[PDB]
RNA sequence: GAAAUUGAAACCUGGCGCAAUAGAUAUAGUACCGCAAGGGAAAGAUGAAAAAUUAUAACCAAGCAUAAUAUAGCAAGGACUAACCCCUAUACCUUCUGCAUAAUGAAUUAACUAGAAAUAACUUUGCAAGGAGAGCCAAAGCUAAGACCCCCGAAACCAGACGA
RNA sequence: CCGAGCCUGGUGAUAGCUGGUUGUCCAAGAUAGAAUCUUAGUUCAACUUUAAAUUUGCCCACAGAACCCUAAAUCCCCUU
RNA sequence: ACCUCGGAGCAGAACCCAACCUCCGAGCAGUACAUGCUAAGACUUCACCAGUCAAAGCGAACCUCAAUUGAUCCA
């Protein structure tokens, strides 16, 4: 022997340092951790898109819930919001229902009024005075 | 077997019914086609994917301009089923040199020369 | 073996060989070794150019 | 991205703004502001003269080391990378509204 | 990893936002050497920018050991006493300036 | 009960997939805008022999720029500055 | 092909290609077309003259035997009464 | 949601594309000074600028091609008069 | 010359200040790791 | 696979050789195995003083105790106030058209274990119709350097010994 | 443990066949076929890669490409 | 049973295209003896080996068929 790695002790310890919380013989031995440490790291990467999808769909359940408490459903709700030009994402729309249901009631009342305005427009498209809240702002 | 499909030119002859629908007057025809991709490049022949790359529409939801002339028409005709086409029309004349930066596109194919960014 | 300011020499040959090719040369220089590297054989032209200048 | 915020509250952003620590800034965009008994919603946002949302920058970190591993099975495809994205901590010092309406 | 690493709720040191802002970096302790080729970045950084760094931040206090060291170090402790050491071994002056700047920025 | 022979998507017998109004509504939208396309790329602006030689100048000068870019290929320039800055690693105080 | 010998540890050229081919210093190799000495009675005149004429070699098979040969066979040789003197050099070759 | 409605009025299907939701400055100094432009806003303006310079190049070339034909036709009608005059 | 007046101000040359022309001695590439190690080409 | 021919310059006491799975097989051809030819090992470590067993040297592999178990599932990830409880997730390598595959190998830990090189090119120097410290190459080439080419495994064949 | 013993030596026998081949990071990249005591392989072709010289490459517009015995297309092709 | 070569369909329309897919054939024959020598330019049985066409000039007169066959060393 002329050339031998002396710091083999450390380059494996950093691997096991991240894998201390593993159960069984994985945290103790090396090769058991090598199979699981990269797999645990791989699951960490693509779990972000799961964190996005899970938390996104969770906000849908929350806003769908507060709407049903006030007598509406989520698909009709956001349709009236974007029709009435309010760009509030599902985070604040959900979080608003948590702390000020009085405000979310106004959002629901604002949304329900746009539905009746839209149905009035369904009866007569034009040839009538447009809805007061259905009126839009023109940017240029 | 599957090969390049030649299209009859008679199909691309607008009738008076089509004229009243899309509002495109035949006289005074527009000059430029706003092009945008929706369908994926994958699962298409080699000639369909390189043409749209030769047109420069590898990116989706990216408006890109082409000419309204019979030569380029043959290109996006064979790959017409990969893209959207919309004509170019503007009220405010061509973009002047002073208003090169403050331009802005619209969903209706408009290209406003001036953009001061606040409502009436 | 360019000695001194190579940038003055490479600029001279660039202006000298420009009209022959119709484009400015894009040659390479190495002031450490004091060398030049010019595309295309122009030795007979560079020889007469260096002689009439007196190098 | 949106945030629900008030006064005397912290907030983080996943990038650098090129602001020195301790400087104040006036935020332009607000979708709505609301008090105990009313709310001021925009179309989409509120006017400039209506509100004045001031916030101070206090602190800037490099993000904690986020590790990523791209792996494929039985083909010897694996790789590592560690990122430390820049982060900045703001705080909304105070919010006020104008009588103009 | 999130589960292997500890976590916390976001919070500032004694609410530095409302009142007068205070640079929450207390002290910097540079460990350079009169020799060692790796210390060229730290020494040239001591020549040019550490002077201006002190003029820019009168609040922060700086110390320089200038003792024999195979590897230069820079130690930084804050008001809370949280010590954080980073290695400036074989680093350019531009990187060290940005490094000391963000250390001054963070809490 | 309810198995199928072999693979679910090939062969003499596979799982018979059926259509939903969602997919129907999706595809009619794609070909009806293609009918809007079919109207627009008709009625051309110029004729074949009109647009013959109008852009040959740009395509020529553009290709000549690619030629100049291709010929412009050499190693980078070397300097005494960047060579002797390596000597400064042993810069040390008096 | 016999990269290192045993008595001196050098490449060894086989005398096969020596008898079959000939080198010009530019890197070219020629050869006599095969089948030029067999069954000439049945061949048309256009065929036998095509066989009598020399032929060059592709770059690959030329490169192949070039790997085989040694530097001694690649040197410049100034023979007398040699018609290949006009062809050892190359003239008017661009790219 | 609402993408079909937004393009009905002419707005972006995604509000992040264009409009006041993104194009305005997202922060300014407390003293009322204007903040520098954002990197997203700069590349968008450069994209629209090259887009505008491109469209002007595309239009003028077609106009040059149209008139260049009619100038050739006027030359064509000219030399036909020359034929009968000879 | 412009070459020598730099060296008088620049530090003294030694083994530590020594380096070859970049591009001459390219680094050796051994088959150890993920890239080459699997089959070594 | 040549030869004719040509013709070299030293004192030996040194190592960019190894440090107990290395280096001779070796503490020794010793133990042990085989009637025989022959095959063939393993190991030790205090301190100046052991006519000082003084004396935290204490902390480190696997393996265990100190300290068993808690509905449910590649042993984890996102996380969460909270370990679990929720959503997500078909081990590693080889092989193959294609594998969680119920195809191969792997109990685990420590140590050892597997890409050596020539013309011909290319990069960097040097000099230049010359180059190279005889010899060799040459219609800008020549000289020098650089990087480029793995291990384990059979039934067998032959010669000479040793055995009824 | 005799379809011909066992030991050493030639011997690191050879094996187109299996087994396995060690640090990090990035780019490009599966591609017609011919011959072979040849189909478990190899040489060439083609494809792919590196560093370069030069200029056309690709899509393609009218025209053009068989009698014999009524197809989707294909080849070439200035423009764009 | 087949192993090489040529023609037709599969392969309808530039080229190519396999199956122990469907058919018909070849391993010659006949007439001259310039069936002599050289030479531009090109194709090529998907590489190579091979196989092909040939202006013009010297020198002369005034080839058909489709496969119709075989490298190197050696003699
Ligand atoms: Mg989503
Ligand atoms: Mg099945
Ligand atoms: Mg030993
Ligand atoms: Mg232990
Ligand atoms: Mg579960
Ligand atoms: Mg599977
Ligand atoms: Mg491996
Ligand atoms: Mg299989
Ligand atoms: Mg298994
Ligand atoms: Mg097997
Ligand atoms: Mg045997
Ligand atoms: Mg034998
Ligand atoms: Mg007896
Ligand atoms: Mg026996
Ligand atoms: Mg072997
Ligand atoms: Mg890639
Ligand atoms: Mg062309
Ligand atoms: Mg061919
Ligand atoms: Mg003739």
């Amino acid at each position: 022997l002329r050339n031998r790695v002396t710091d083999r002790y450390f380059r494996i310890q950093e691997v096991l340092k991240h894998a201390r919380h593993f159960r069984g013989r994985k945290n103790r031995c090396y090769r058991l951790a090598v199979r699981t440490v990269i797999r645990a790291f791989v699951k960490c990467t693509k779990a972000r898109y799961l964190k996005k999808k899970n938390m996104r769909t969770l906000w849908i359940n929350r806003i769908t819930a507060a709407s049903q408490e006030h007598g509406l459903k989520y698909p009709a709700l956001i349709g009236n919001l974007v029709k009435c030009q309010v760009e509030l994402n599902r985070k604040v729309l959900a979080d608003l229902a948590i702390y000020e249901p009085k405000t979310f009631k106004s959002l629901a009342a604002l949304a329900s009024r746009r539905r009746h305005e839209g149905f009035a427009a369904a009866l007569g498209d034009g040839k009538e005075p447009e809805g007061i809240f259905s009126r839009v702002v023109q940017y240029h | 077997k599957f090969t390049r499909s030649r299209i009859p030119e008679k199909v691309f002859q607008a009738s008076p019914e089509d004229h009243e629908k899309y509002g495109g007057d035949p006289q005074n025809p527009h000059k430029l086609h706003i092009v945008t991709r929706i369908k994926s490049t994958r699962r298409r022949p080699y000639w369909e994917k390189d043409i749209i790359k030769m047109l420069g529409l590898e990116k989706a939801h990216t408006p890109q301009v082409h000419k309204n002339i019979p030569s380029v028409n043959a290109k996006l005709k064979v790959v017409k089923h990969l893209i959207r086409i919309k004509p170019l029309k503007l009220p405010q004349g061509l973009p002047a040199e002073e208003n090169m930066s403050n331009t802005c596109l619209k969903s209706t194919g408009e290209l406003v020369v001036q953009w001061h960014l606040k409502p009436v | 073996k360019v000695e001194g300011d190579i940038w003055a020499l490479q600029k001279d040959v660039e202006d000298f060989l420009s009209p022959l090719l119709g484009k400015t040369p894009v040659t390479q220089v190495n002031e450490v070794t004091g060398t030049l590297r010019i595309k295309g054989y122009f030795d007979q032209e560079l020889k007469a150019w260096l002689l009439e200048k007196g190098f | 991205r949106q945030w629900k915020v008030t006064s005397e509250d912290l907030i983080l952003i996943g990038n650098e703004l090129d602001l020195a620590c301790g400087e104040r800034i006036r935020l332009e965009k607000v979708l709505l502001v609301g008090a105990d008994n009313f709310t001021l919603l925009g179309k989409p946002l509120l006017g400039k003269d209506l509100v004045r949302v001031e916030a101070t920058v206090i602190e800037k970190t490099e993000s904690w080391p986020r590790i990523i591993m791209r792996f494929r099975k039985r083909k010897n495809f694996k790789k590592k990378r560690i990122v430390t994205t820049p982060q900045t901590v703001l705080r909304i010092n105070s919010i006020e509204i104008a009588p103009c309406l | 990893t999130a589960r292997g690493t500890p976590s916390r709720f976001l919070a500032s040191v004694l609410h530095n936002g409302l009142g007068r802002y205070v640079q929450q970096l207390q002290r910097l302790s540079f460990s350079v050497s009169r020799d060692g080729a790796s210390s060229r970045g730290a020494r040239e950084f001591v020549e040019r920018e550490v002077i201006d760094f002190a003029r820019r931040n009168p609040g922060v206090v700086i110390y320089v050991n200038s003792r024999p060291c195979c590897v230069p170090r820079v130690v930084a402790e804050y008001l809370n006493g949280a010590v954080r050491e980073e290695s400036i071994h074989c680093k350019s002056v531009e990187e060290i300036s940005t490094l000391v700047q963000k250390l001054a920025d963070q809490s | 009960r309810g198995r199928i022979p072999g693979r679910q998507w090939i062969g003499k017998h596979r799982r018979p997939r059926f259509v939903s109004l969602r997919a129907k509504q999706n595809m009619i939208r794609r070909l009806e805008i293609e009918a809007e396309n079919h109207y627009w790329l008709s009625m051309p602006y110029m004729t074949r022999e009109q647009e013959r030689g109008h852009a040959a100048v740009r395509r020529r000068e553009a290709f000549e720029a690619i030629k100049a870019a291709a010929t412009s290929k050499f190693p980078p320039h070397r300097f005494i500055a960047d060579q002797l800055d390596h000597l400064n690693v042993t810069k040390k105080w008096s | 092909l016999t990269y290192f010998s045993a008595r001196k540890g050098k490449r060894k050229t086989v005398k096969a290609v020596i008898d079959r081919f000939l080198r010009l210093h530019c890197g070219l190799w020629v050869r006599r077309k095969a089948g030029y000495k067999k069954k000439l009675w049945k061949k048309t005149p256009a065929r036998k003259k095509r066989l009598r004429e020399f032929v060059f070699c592709n770059k690959t098979q030329s490169k192949l035997l070039d790997k085989m040969t040694t530097s001694f066979w690649k040197r410049r040789n100034w023979y007398v009464d040699d018609p290949y003197q006009k062809y050892h050099d190359r003239t008017n070759l661009k790219v | 949601a609402g993408g079909q409605w937004r393009l009905q009025q002419g707005l972006a299907a995604n509000p992040s594309g264009y409009g006041p939701l993104t194009e305005l400055p997202d922060w300014s100094y407390a003293d009322g000074r204007p903040a520098p432009p954002m990197k997203g806003q700069l590349r968008r303006k450069a994209e629209r600028e090259t887009f505008a310079r491109r469209v002007v190049l595309l239009s003028q070339e077609m106009d040059a091609g149209l008139q260049a034909w009619q100038l050739r036709q006027q030359k064509l009608q000219e030399e036909q008069r020359k034929q009968e005059n000879a | 010359a412009r070459a020598l007046d730099l060296l008088r101000g620049l530090p003294r040359v030694s083994l530590a200040n020594l380096k070859p022309n970049p591009g001459s001695k390219k680094p050796e590439r051994r088959p150890r790791g993920r890239r080459r190690g699997r089959k070594c080409g």
